[PDB]
């Protein structure tokens, strides 16, 4: 049994005094996780390009929980559609950064893509990364995974750049509002949401304001 | 550059002087064969330099400038820092080749209007609110020549008044121009009228466009 107490107010709502309903309760979703002892903590995707976008490296950095040991294994493998386009594989340990040395407990891996589709709200392309924590004969411990968009977003002569082109944002602002549920958001009203925006030309929206 | 003593008035009478250098190579194609040709580098050189030689104590002159539509040439980059570095105190001016070239401390377009851009290639006259923040643009922006007060017009002088007033780096212009130039010619009473191109026989000529 789990019991939860939920206040209206708190010091929190005086950072929270956005222009519209104010209402209360657990409104998103409630969810359990299980997850090994030794684990996936963390990990950050991060796309690099040369001058014209033809080469990318796509850089990961992985970092652990639980006791660390020699036999550990992250390998990052990307993936466009059922085809496996690069993989990294590297035990823990980190390069050097201070007098003290490294982070035993990270990972960075590094995969070189020729020629990557790149993600715009014009064509979304979308490769699959997987992060898999295992050990050195390849025994699976767990796995994480994220959508992985190739783009880079720069401001350069005071211009606003993806992709090295210069963006026209057609956006809008969007709370998340429900007229019968509120401030709880489904699947089937985001989906709505993003089709009309789109027939209506617009290319970006603003998480007004949370 | 003018005659001698325009300048002691206007350090007097008090009028802000752009002194100009006496190049301009309009008719050449294209506007800068002679401006980029190393071979016309001592002669633009000495139209420069003695310029600044002879007008460079006057308190009236403030800027100076390598001439008027000659296009960009490579001349006009080694004049225009050989007064940078014999002359600090006076900003250098140059409208040749799309008004916002390395031989120019100050964006000074001619007739480029206030809201509508003339995508000109190579030599555009964009709309001179959108000219000051073109990406990586810092300069000011003073129109070398605008308003052409041609007959019955300067319509829509108002407009870039209203501009300038706005825009801090909009910082005006220089109308063309003052004075009609038009010559005394005498009918078979001895009356006087008003004359312009071609009434002198000259030919080929262009009418009215002096005045
Ligand atoms: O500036 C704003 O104006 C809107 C008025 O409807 C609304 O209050 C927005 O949350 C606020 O950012
Ligand atoms: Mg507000
Ligand atoms: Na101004
Ligand atoms: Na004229």
């Amino acid at each position: 049994r789990l019991a939860v107490m939920v206040l209206r107010w708190s010091d929190g709502s005086y950072l929270e005094d956005q222009d519209m309903w104010r209402m209360s309760g657990i409104f998103r979703d409630v969810s359990l996780l299980h997850k090994p002892t030794t684990q996936i903590s963390d990990f950050h995707v991060a796309t690099r390009f040369n001058d014209d976008f033809s080469r990318a490296v796509l850089e990961a950095e992985v970092q652990m929980c639980g006791e660390l040991r020699d036999y550990l294994r992250v390998t990052v493998s990307l993936w466009q559609g059922e085809t496996q386009v690069a993989s990294g594989t590297a035990p823990f340990g980190g390069e050097i950064i201070d007098e003290r040395g490294g982070y035993a407990d990270r990972v960075t891996l590094r995969l070189n893509v020729e020629n990557p589709k790149l993600w715009s709200a014009e064509i979304p392309n979308l490769y699959r990364a997987v992060v898999e924590l295992h050990t050195a004969d390849g025994t699976l411990i767990e796995a994480e995974a994220c959508d992985v968009g190739f783009r880079e977003v720069r401001i350069e002569n005071g211009l606003l750049l993806l992709n090295g082109k210069p963006l026209l944002i057609r956006g809008v602002n969007r709370h998340e509002h429900h007229p019968l549920h509120g401030q709880v958001m489904d699947e089937q009203t985001m989906v709505q949401d993003i089709l009309l925006m789109k027939q209506n030309n617009f290319n970006a929206v603003r998480c007004s304001h949370y | 550059p003018n005659h001698p003593l325009w300048y002691t008035l206007c350090d007097r009478y008090g009028l802000y002087v752009v002194d100009e250098a006496n190049i301009e190579t309009h008719g050449m194609v294209p506007m800068n064969r002679l401006t980029d040709d190393p071979r016309w580098l001592p002669a633009m050189s000495e139209r420069v330099t003695r310029m600044v030689q002879r007008d460079r104590n006057h308190p009236s002159v403030i800027i100076w400038s390598l001439g008027t539509e000659s296009g960009h040439g490579a001349n006009h980059d080694a004049l225009y820092r050989w007064i940078k570095s014999v002359d600090p105190s006076r900003p250098v001016q140059y409208e040749g080749g799309g008004a916002d070239t390395t031989a120019t401390d100050i964006i000074c377009p001619m007739y480029a209007r206030v809201d509508e851009d003339q995508p000109f290639p190579a030599v555009p006259k964009w709309s001179i609110k959108k000219w000051l923040s073109l990406p990586g643009e810092t300069r000011p922006l003073i129109l070398c020549e605008y308003a052409h007060a041609m007959g019955n017009s300067l319509g829509g002088f108002a407009k870039y008044w209203q501009a300038f007033r706005q825009y801090p780096r909009l910082q005006g212009g220089f109308v063309w121009d003052w004075v009609d130039q038009s010559l005394i010619k005498y009918d078979e009473n001895g009356n006087p009228w008003s004359a312009y191109g071609g009434d002198f026989g000259d030919t080929p000529n262009d009418r009215q466009f002096c005045m």
